[PDB]
């Protein structure tokens, strides 16, 4: 109700939370100490010929 | 035909000799093609 809840600070403590945990989810993908969906994918290519 | 079949002879012995040493030639060559494929298979999955 733009007025309604103005504890508007304790849901956007809940929303860095969630935006905390995605930047998590990002990390701990490290499927050979390589984490793949953030940060450093070089693009790499499956040789399969 | 005493000389000639005596060197026929001492021929076909120095022959045999190479044909061995061929046959060496042979399964070592074949050792080494063993080798290159097991090369070509860790090439492959160096694809990692």
């Amino acid at each position: 109700g733009s007025n309604s809840d103005a504890d508007r600070a304790a849901l956007q403590k809940e929303v860095a939370a969630q935006q905390a945990e995605l930047t998590r989810i990002s990390d701990t993908t490290t499927f050979g100490g390589r984490k793949l969906l953030d940060g450093s994918f070089g693009t790499t290519s499956f040789q399969v010929g | 035909l005493s000389n000639q079949i005596s060197g026929l002879n001492v021929a076909t012995r120095n022959a045999n000799d190479g044909i061995s040493l061929a046959q060496t030639a042979e399964g070592a060559l074949q050792q080494s093609t063993n080798i290159l494929q097991r090369i070509r298979d860790l090439a492959l999955q160096s694809a990692n």
